[PDB]
C-alpha cells in the first residue's frame, strides 16, 4: 500500500498502482500447474521450500495525451510467493486437532515457529536492536566530544530507512581564544550533513528566528539558572546567523551534494530536515513546531546529563533494545525486492513506452525476485541481497537443532545480542539484571560467543 | 591503589607499549621523614 | 602418520609412560622397518599374515625402491623377501608412540576397546609414529 | 520395482525411467516395502 | 527451557547450570514423534527414554516429560579399582547388555540423477564393471535392478548403496559410499521428484551403537 | 603468549661453549642462567652462613 | 625506566615485574628462564616488543 | 639485412577503401 | 589484492581488420585478449578500465600482420605471498577446506588447520567443527586465512592458504 | 571418531 | 617535418611496400582504388602505388637512433 | 622471494595504488554497465562475474561518500599503500587483530593510535540490517 507511485514517460503516461494483496494456503505447482495442497511434511522428504503463493492486484491509468482517462483491472497478478512459518495464520497446520496432525505424519508436540527451505528446517534467530525513537545520552571518553545525544528515529513499521542523528556536546578539554571563553557548545550533525552544524541554527531553519523561542523549546525551567548559563555558549556560535533562509543557507553549505546555485542550498537544507531529519515526529511541510519540540527535548534532555541531574542511560538495559523476530526481519527484506520489483519492471517498460506500444504486464512483474530473494537468505543464512555492494549478517536463519525436543524449543526462544557499534561498546556477555523473568541467565553456549547468544524466558 | 595483574600486565610487559594501563611508581623516602607520617605528607604534596 | 583422533580414558594398569591403543588404528598405521638375518623370519610370517589380520604389512618396499602391495598377493615369490628390505608392518606391542613444542613418547600397548587409554598421572588426541 | 504411496500407502510398480506419481492420488513420495534378503539379528 | 529441567538450580553454581545448557542440547534421546516419516542428517533416538524421578513443575510446560533424552541410573559415588578420575565414570557391563544407555543412529542419504548437461546427464542404475570404465574397488551385490538398495539389507565398511554415472563424452561411476565404516542397516528409502523435476531420493541408513569404554554420559548436571 | 614467546626465542639453544646464542650466533647470555648449570638437577637450599 | 635509567635497569625491572606478577598468585619460575626472557629482548640495546607473528 | 626502415599502419589512409568482396 | 596498473601488450590485428577506422577494431580487440585472462606475473586482469593510448601500428615483416603496442588501465587480482585475506568456502573434504578468494580458488590442508579441528562426514553439509563446537566452517563462510605460498599453474595461479596463525578463522 |  | 632523408622512395622500398601490400591485399584487406578485374594481388597493390594510396607508412631509422615518418604518398616514385 | 609481511614485492606494484573491495564494484559496476548497454560485445567473461559477487559480497561500504572519507582518513597517516586497502578491506576489530594480521602496522604504529583509527572504519562500514 504505502510503495511510491510507478509512472514512466519518455505524452503516453502510465501509472500503476497495487490495491490490495491476496494470499492463498500453500500449494504445489507441478509441470501441470495444478494448485494441488502441499503438506510441510512433504517439502522436507521433496527438498522443496514450504511457502505459499503471493498474489496482488495491480490497477494501471494510461493518458495518451487524448483527454480521455481509461484503466483495466488486473485481477490476483502472480506477483510471486511468501515462505510460511509452520503452525502460522496461514499454514496448513492451523487450528487442527492433534487427530488430524498424526493423518499428515506431523508431531502433534512439536510446536513449529520454523520455515522449510530446500527441506531444511531454520529458525530466524532474534537479532536485539537499539530502541528506536528513543533519546539515549552516553559518554564516550575516546571521542572529541564530553557526550551524545544519540537518538535514532524512525517512523511507523517502516516506510522509510533509520535516520540517526548524534546531537553532541563538545568536551571542555579543548583551548581556544574564543573556545575557551564560550567553553563547551552543543553541536548536531544532520544525516545528510558531513559536518557538525551547531543544534541552534536548526531551529532557525525550522522558523523559529526569534533567540527567545529557541529557549522556551530547550529551556523550560526558566526559574532555573544552571542550565540556561550552558545553553548560551551555544547560541554565540549561531549568532551571526540571526535570518531563517540564511540558516537554511548555511546548513546546506555543507550538504552531502552541494547546489550550484545559492537557491538550490535552501531547498536542500529544507528537505533534509523536514523529511531526512526526525521522520517520525513528522514527515509532512506542516510539522515545524513539532519537529523543533521533540528537538528541544533532545538537548534538554543533554542538559540534564551533563549537569548530572540525570543519569546516564545504560546501555545493557534491554528497555533500550528491541528484538526482531521472524516478523520484523522479513518485513525490512520483503522491501528488498519489491522495491528492486518495481526498479524491474521500470527498467523492462522503459525500452517499452520510449517506442510507443503498450507493456505487458504479464512480463513486467519478476517471480523470481521475489520467490528467490527471500528463499536465498533464509537458506544460507546471509541476510539481504546478494547483488548489493554491502556486508551481509550472517548467524540468522540456522539449521534447526533436532537432536533432543529441548533443544528445538531453545532454539527457537534463542536470541541473539546485537552486532557493530552497539553491541562493541556494550558487554553483551555480560549479565545485566534487567534479565530477570525476560532472559535466561543460566542458559548461555559456552565458548567464545559466551553471553552473545541467550535464550527466552519461559513466561 | 589498584595495580593490574595477571594476563593484562604479562600483556603489557612482553608488548612495549608507550601508554600501559595503570603505570604506577613506588616512591622510598629516606632520612628521618621516612619514619615519620606527618613529615610524609608534604612529600606526597609535592609529588601530587 | 597421523592417526584417526579419538577419545581419551584412563587405565592405571598400564604404565605412564605406555599407551593403550586400538586394533583398529595401529591397522592403519604402519612402521617401516629394515630386515635383517637377525629378524628376518619375525618379518616372513608377518608379511604372510596379510592385512586381514592385524599383524601384517601394508606394504613392502624392495632395495630398489619399489613397494608391492600385500593386499593382493599375486605371487608367492614377490611375498618372500631379502636381506636390506624395508617392510611396512603394522603397529606392534613395544613400539615407540610421540604426541602431546615439547612431546613426550609413549610405548604402545594393544588393547580390544576403541577408546584409546593413557594412564594420566576426555580429549581426543592424534599419535604420531616415528 | 514394487514401491508403497506415501498417502494411501497402496503398491504401485513403478518401472526404470517412469514418472514417479501414484495413480490413485497423484502423490509423489514413494517408498520402498522392503528386500527378501533378511539379514541376521544377535541379541547384544 | 534448559535450565527449567534442573532441579534445586540454587543448590547448584552458576558455570554448572550455564555447563547444562550445552549439554542438555547435546543429550540424544527422542525429539519427535514422527521421526521415521521424516529424514534427517543427524538424529539420535534412546531405546528407553523415560521420565525422570525428581521433575521439575516446569518440565510438563516443556513437555520433557513426554520426550525425555535420558535414563535413570543407581549412581554410587565410589571410587572403584581407581578406573574414573575426576573427567571419567565406570560403568556396569551387564546392565548395558540389558539395554541401559543403548541407541540408534540415523544418517539420511541424498542424491538426484539431474540432466544438468545435454550431453551427460545422471541415472540410477546398477553400475556393472563392463558398461563403466571408471569405478572405485567395492562390493555392488547390494544394489538392486534400479540403482538403489532395498531396506533391509545389513551394511558395512565401504560399500555402495546408490548407483549413479554420468555419461561422460562410456560411463563413469560417481556413486556414494557410506560416509564413515560403522556397520548399519537401512531402515527405508524414498523415491521423490525435486522441484526442477529431476528424479531425486533419499535413503536412511540405521546402524544401533552399544554403549563403551569411549562414550562420554554427563549427568543432568556438572 | 605461549606461541608468541616460543617464536621469540625458538632458536635460543646453548652452544659447545657453554654459551646461549640464537640462529644469527649473538650471544644471548656467556653462561646459561649465569652460573651454567640444568634447571631441573638444581634443589632448593639454604645456606647458613648469612641469617 | 629505559629513557631514565638505561636498557641494562630494564633487564632487573622487567624480571621484577615479570617475577612480581607469577609470583603474585603462589606459583614460582626458575630465575634462569626469566633472565633469559629479559636478556633476549634487551639483546639488542633496545627494548624489543615479543614477536607477534607467533608461528610456532 | 633490410632493417633500416620499417613499415608502419596508419589509420587516416584507411578511412577510405572497399573491400572486394 | 586489487590495484590499479598500466600495462603494454601487442596486439596483432590480421589486415581484415584494415577498414575504415580500424583503431575501433584495435580497441574492441583488447577488451577480449587482456579481458578475462590470468597472467602468471601480474595475476587475473579481472576488468579494464580505459585505455590510455594507442602506438604506432608496425607491420612484422614476412607474416603481414600489423603489431599494436597499446598502453590500457586495467585492474589486476595478484595474491601476494604471506597476505591474509578474506576467503569464501566452496566445498569441503577430507583433505582440507577449499577456498574461494576472488576469481582464483585457494585450498586449505588439512595439517595447516588447527588440531582442535576435526572433520564431520556425518553433519549435512560438511563442515570443520572443532569438539566445542564454538567456531564451525560451513560452505560459503566468510573465513580469514594466510597464504603461505602461490603457484602458477596452466596460466593460471593457485593459492595455499593456512589458519594456524592467531585470528584466522570465522571472525 | 574412530570410524571417521 | 624537418625530415633530411632524400624525397625519392628507394627501391628497396618500393619492393617492401608492395610485398606487404600484396600480402595484406591477399588476407582480406580493403583495396582504395577501384578494381578493374585485377586478380593477382601485386597488380593491386602496384597500382595503389601509383595511385598515392597505401596507407603504409616508412619510418626510416636513422643510424644515431633517430626515425624519420615518410608516407609513400609523400615520397615520389619512379614510374 | 617476495613477502607482502615483509613488504617485499615487484617493483612494478609501488607505482600502482591498491583499492578496496566495495570500491572495485564500483569500478566494475562502471565497466558492466557499459558492456551491458553501451556496446554490443559479448557477454562478460566468468572471471569477472566471479570477482563481482566478491567484492559484492564483502563491500565493507554502502556509498563513494563512505569510501571516500576512509580514504582520506586513512591517507592522513603515514599508512603505506598496501596496509590502505589491506586495512580497510580486513576491517581488524581491535588494534591487537590488525597487528597480527598486518606485521607492518607493528613498526610504526603503537597499540593506542591505531585502535583510534580501526575504530573509526567501523563507524563508517555499514550492514544491510
Ligand atoms: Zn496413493
Amino acid at each position: 500500500e504505502d510503495a511510491p507511485p510507478i509512472d514512466l514517460q519518455a505524452p503516453p503516461r502510465y501509472l500503476l498502482k497495487f490495491e490490495q494483496i491476496y494470499l492463498s494456503k500453500p500449494t504445489h505447482w507441478e509441470r501441470d500447474g495444478a494448485p494441488s495442497p502441499m503438506m510441510p511434511n512433504e517439502a522436507r522428504l521433496r527438498n522443496l521450500t514450504y511457502s505459499a503463493p503471493l498474489y496482488v492486484d495491480i490497477t494501471k491509468t494510461v493518458i495518451k495525451e487524448g483527454e480521455e482517462q481509461l484503466q483495466t483491472q488486473h485481477q490476483k497478478t502472480f506477483i510471486g510467493k511468501i515462505p510460511i512459518m509452520l503452525r502460522s495464520t496461514y499454514c496448513l497446520l492451523n487450528g487442527l486437532t492433534d487427530r488430524d496432525l498424526c493423518e499428515l505424519n506431523e508431531c502433534p508436540l512439536d510446536p513449529g515457529g520454523y520455515f522449510i527451505i530446500n527441506g531444511s528446517e531454520k529458525v530466524l534467530i532474534a537479532q536485539e536492536k537499539m530502541a528506536t525513537n528513543t533519546v539515549y545520552v552516553f559518554a564516550k571518553k575516546d571521542s572529541k566530544y564530553a557526550y551524545t545525544g544519540e537518538c535514532r528515529s524512525c517512523l511507523e513499521n517502516s516506510s522509510r530507512p533509520t535516520s540517526t542523528i548524534w546531537v553532541s556536546m563538545l568536551a571542555r578539554g579543548g583551548q581556544g581564544a574564543k573556545k575557551s571563553a564560550i567553553g563547551q557548545r552543543i553541536v548536531a550533525t544532520l544525516p545528510y550533513i558531513k559536518q557538525e552544524v551547531p543544534i541552534i541554527i536548526v531551529f532557525r531553519a525550522l522558523g523559529f528566528v526569534s533567540d527567545r523561542d529557541i529557549l522556551e523549546h530547550i529551556i523550560y525551567d526558566f526559574e532555573d539558572p544552571e542550565m540556561m548559563e550552558m545553553v548560551k555558549p551555544s547560541l554565540d556560535e549561531a549568532f551571526v546567523i540571526q535570518e531563517q533562509n540564511v540558516a537554511l543557507n548555511f546548513i546546506g553549505s555543507r550538504g552531502a551534494k552541494p547546489g550550484v546555485t545559492k537557491e538550490k542550498r535552501i531547498k536542500y537544507a529544507k528537505e533534509v530536515l523536514q523529511k531526512e531529519m526526525l521522520p517520525h515526529v513528522g514527515v509532512s511541510d506542516f510539522c515545524e513546531t513539532k519537529k523543533a519540540y521533540f528537538l528541544g527535548y533532545m538537548v534538554h534532555r543533554l542538559l540534564l546529563a551533563a549537569l548530572g541531574r540525570r543519569e546516564l542511560d545504560d546501555r545493557d538495559h534491554y528497555g533500550n533494545k528491541r528484538l526482531d523476530l521472524a516478523g520484523p526481519l522479513l518485513a525490512f527484506l520483503f522491501r528488498g525486492m519489491f522495491k528492486n520489483l518495481l526498479k524491474e519492471v521500470r527498467i523492462y517498460a522503459q525500452k517499452f513506452i520510449d517506442r510507443g506500444k503498450d507493456f505487458n504486464l504479464e512480463l513486467a512483474i519478476k517471480t523470481r525476485i521475489i520467490s528467490d530473494g527471500l528463499k536465498y537468505s533464509l537458506a544460507t543464512g546471509n541476510w539481504g541481497d546478494q547483488k548489493k555492494a554491502h556486508q551481509a549478517r550472517a548467524g540468522v536463519s540456522q539449521v534447526l537443532n533436532r537432536l533432543t525436543f529441548a533443544s528445538t524449543l531453545s532454539h527457537l526462544r534463542r536470541l541473539n545480542s546485537p552486532i557493530g557499534r552497539d553491541g562493541k561498546l556494550a558487554k553483551p556477555r555480560q549479565l545485566h539484571n534487567t534479565l530477570w523473568g525476560m532472559v535466561c541467565p543460566a542458559e548461555t553456549p559456552e565458548g567464545h560467543a559466551v553471553g552473545l547468544v541467550k535464550n527466552l524466558a519461559l513466561m | 591503589k589498584n595495580v593490574t595483574l595477571g594476563v593484562p600486565r604479562l600483556k603489557e610487559l612482553i608488548n612495549i607499549s608507550k601508554k600501559p594501563k595503570t603505570p604506577s611508581l613506588t616512591v622510598f623516602l629516606l632520612g628521618q621523614s621516612a619514619r615519620d607520617a606527618e613529615r610524609a605528607k608534604d612529600i606526597l604534596c609535592r609529588l601530587e | 602418520d597421523f592417526s584417526a583422533r579419538t577419545v581419551i580414558t584412563p587405565d592405571p594398569n598400564l604404565s605412564i609412560d605406555q599407551v593403550g591403543v586400538p586394533r583398529s588404528i595401529a591397522a592403519n598405521m604402519t612402521f617401516a622397518e629394515i630386515v635383517t638375518p637377525f629378524n628376518i623370519d619375525r618379518l616372513q610370517e608377518l608379511v604372510r599374515r596379510g592385512n586381514s589380520q592385524y599383524p601384517g604389512a601394508k606394504y613392502i618396499i624392495r632395495d630398489n625402491g619399489d613397494r608391492i602391495d600385500l593386499r593382493f598377493h599375486p605371487k608367492p615369490s614377490d611375498l618372500h623377501l631379502q636381506t636390506g628390505y624395508k617392510v611396512e608392518r603394522h603397529m606392534c606391542d613395544g613400539d615407540i608412540v610421540i604426541f602431546n613444542m615439547s612431546m613426550m613418547g609413549h610405548r604402545v600397548r594393544i588393547l580390544p576397546w576403541s577408546t584409546f587409554r593413557l594412564n594420566l598421572s576426555g580429549d581426543e588426541m592424534n599419535l604420531h609414529l616415528p | 520395482m514394487i514401491y508403497i504411496c506415501g498417502e494411501c500407502h497402496t503398491e504401485n510398480e513403478i518401472k526404470s525411467r517412469d514418472p514417479i506419481r501414484c495413480r490413485e492420488c497423484g502423490y509423489r513420495i514413494m517408498y520402498k516395502k522392503r528386500t527378501k534378503r533378511l539379514v541376521v539379528f544377535d541379541a547384544r | 527451557v534448559c535450565a527449567s529441567i534442573i532441579p534445586f538450580p540454587d543448590h547448584n553454581q552458576s558455570p554448572r547450570n550455564t555447563y547444562q545448557s550445552a549439554m542438555g542440547k547435546q543429550a540424544m534421546g527422542v525429539y519427535i514423534t514422527n521421526f521415521h516419516v521424516r529424514m534427517d542428517t543427524l538424529a539420535h533416538v534412546l531405546y528407553y527414554p523415560q521420565k525422570p524421578l525428581v521433575t521439575t513443575r516446569s518440565m510438563e510446560y516443556l513437555r520433557f516429560r513426554e520426550l525425555p533424552a535420558g535414563i535413570n541410573s543407581i549412581v554410587a559415588i565410589a571410587s572403584y579399582t581407581g578406573y574414573n578420575q575426576e573427567d571419567s565414570v565406570i560403568m556396569n557391563r551387564s546392565a548395558v547388555d540389558r539395554g541401559f544407555f543403548r541407541s540408534v543412529f540415523y544418517r539420511s542419504y541424498k542424491e538426484q540423477e539431474s540432466k544438468k548437461g545435454f550431453d551427460q546427464e545422471e541415472v540410477f542404475e546398477k553400475p556393472t564393471r563392463e558398461t563403466c570404465q571408471g569405478m572405485r574397488h567395492a562390493i555392488y551385490d547390494k544394489l538392486d535392478d534400479d540403482g538403489l538398495i532395498a531396506p533391509g539389507v545389513r551394511v558395512s565398511g565401504d560399500d555402495v548403496i546408490i548407483g549413479k554415472t554420468v555419461t561422460l563424452p562410456t560411463k563413469r561411476d560417481c556413486s556414494t559410499f557410506l560416509r564413515t565404516s560403522e556397520t548399519g542397516i537401512v531402515d527405508q528409502v524414498m523415491v521423490t521428484l525435486n522441484q526442477e523435476g529431476y528424479k531425486f531420493c533419499k535413503i536412511r541408513v540405521r546402524s544401533v551403537r552399544i554403549p563403551q569404554i569411549g562414550d562420554k554420559f554427563a549427568s543432568r548436571h556438572g | 603468549i605461549q606461541r608468541r614467546l616460543i617464536k621469540s626465542m625458538e632458536s635460543v639453544m646453548v652452544k659447545y661453549d657453554a654459551t646461549v646464542r640464537n640462529s644469527i650466533n649473538q650471544v644471548v647470555q656467556l653462561r646459561y642462567g649465569e652460573d651454567g648449570l640444568a634447571g631441573e638437577s638444581v634443589e632448593f637450599q639454604n645456606l647458613a652462613t648469612l641469617k | 625506566i629505559f629513557t631514565v635509567l638505561g636498557i641494562e635497569a630494564v633487564r632487573k625491572a622487567l624480571e621484577r615485574e615479570l617475577y612480581h606478577v607469577i609470583s603474585f598468585d603462589g606459583s614460582y619460575v626458575n630465575y634462569r628462564h626469566l633472565a633469559l626472557l629479559c636478556d633476549t629482548m634487551t639483546c639488542r640495546g633496545h627494548l624489543m616488543a615479543i614477536t607477534r607473528h607467533g608461528v610456532n | 639485412g633490410t632493417g633500416c626502415f620499417d613499415l608502419l599502419l596508419d589509420a587516416e589512409k584507411c578511412k577510405y577503401g572497399m573491400e572486394i568482396p | 589484492m586489487f590495484y590499479h596498473i598500466s600495462l603494454e601488450h601487442e596486439i596483432l590485428l590480421h589486415p581484415r581488420y584494415f577498414g575504415p577506422n580500424l583503431l575501433n577494431t584495435v580497441k574492441q580487440k583488447l577488451f577480449t585478449e587482456v579481458e578475462g585472462t590470468c597472467t602468471g606475473k601480474y595475476g587475473f586482469v579481472i576488468a579494464v578500465t580505459t585505455i590510455d593510448n594507442i602506438g604506432a601500428g608496425v607491420i612484422q615483416p614476412g607474416r603481414g600482420f600489423v603489431l599494436y603496442p597499446v598502453k590500457y588501465k586495467a585492474i589486476v587480482f595478484r595474491p601476494f605471498k604471506g597476505e591474509v585475506v578474506d576467503a569464501v568456502v566452496t566445498q569441503v573434504n577430507k583433505v582440507g577446506l577449499f577456498t574461494e578468494i576472488g576469481p582464483m580458488s585457494c585450498f586449505i590442508s588439512r595439517h595447516s588447520i588447527p588440531s582442535e579441528m576435526e572433520f564431520d562426514p556425518n553433519s549435512n553439509p560438511p563442515c570443520y567443527k572443532t569438539m566445542d563446537e564454538d567456531i564451525v566452517i560451513q560452505q560459503d563462510d566468510e573465513i580469514r586465512l594466510k597464504i603461505v605460498g602461490t603457484r602458477v599453474d596452466k596460466n593460471d595461479i593457485f593459492a595455499i592458504g593456512s589458519l594456524m596463525d592467531d585470528y584466522l578463522g570465522l571472525v | 571418531k574412530i570410524h571417521s | 617535418q624537418k625530415r633530411i632523408t632524400t624525397p625519392y622512395m628507394t627501391k628497396y622500398e618500393r619492393a617492401r611496400v608492395l610485398g606487404t601490400r600484396a600480402l595484406q591485399i591477399a588476407m582480406c584487406a580493403p583495396v582504395m582504388v577501384e578494381l578493374e578485374g585485377e586478380t593477382d594481388p601485386l597488380l593491386i597493390a602496384m597500382k595503389e602505388l601509383k595511385a598515392r594510396k597505401i596507407p603504409i607508412i616508412i619510418r626510416r631509422y636513422l643510424p644515431d637512433g633517430s626515425y624519420e615518418d615518410w608516407g609513400v604518398d609523400e615520397l615520389i616514385i619512379s614510374d | 622471494e617476495e613477502d607482502a609481511s615483509q613488504l617485499i614485492f615487484p617493483k612494478e606494484f609501488e607505482t600502482a595504488e591498491t583499492l578496496l573491495n566495495s570500491e572495485v564494484h564500483m569500478l566494475l559496476e562502471h565497466r558492466k554497465q557499459q558492456n551491458e548497454s553501451a556496446e554490443d560485445e559479448q557477454e562478460l567473461s566468468e572471471v569477472f562475474m566471479k570477482t563481482l559477487n566478491y567484492t559484492a559480497r564483502f563491500s565493507r561500504f554502502k556509498n563513494r561518500e563512505t569510501i571516500a572519507s576512509v580514504r582520506s582518513l586513512l591517507l592522513q597517516k603515514k599508512l603505506h599503500k598496501f596496509e590502505l586497502a589491506c586495512l580497510a578491506n580486513l576491517c581488524p576489530e581491535t588494534a591487537e587483530e590488525s597487528k597480527a594480521l598486518i606485521p607492518s602496522l607493528e613498526g610504526r604504529f603503537e597499540d593506542e593510535e591505531l585502535q583510534q583509527i580501526l575504530d573509526d572504519i567501523q563507524t563508517k562500514r555499514s550492514f544491510q540490517y
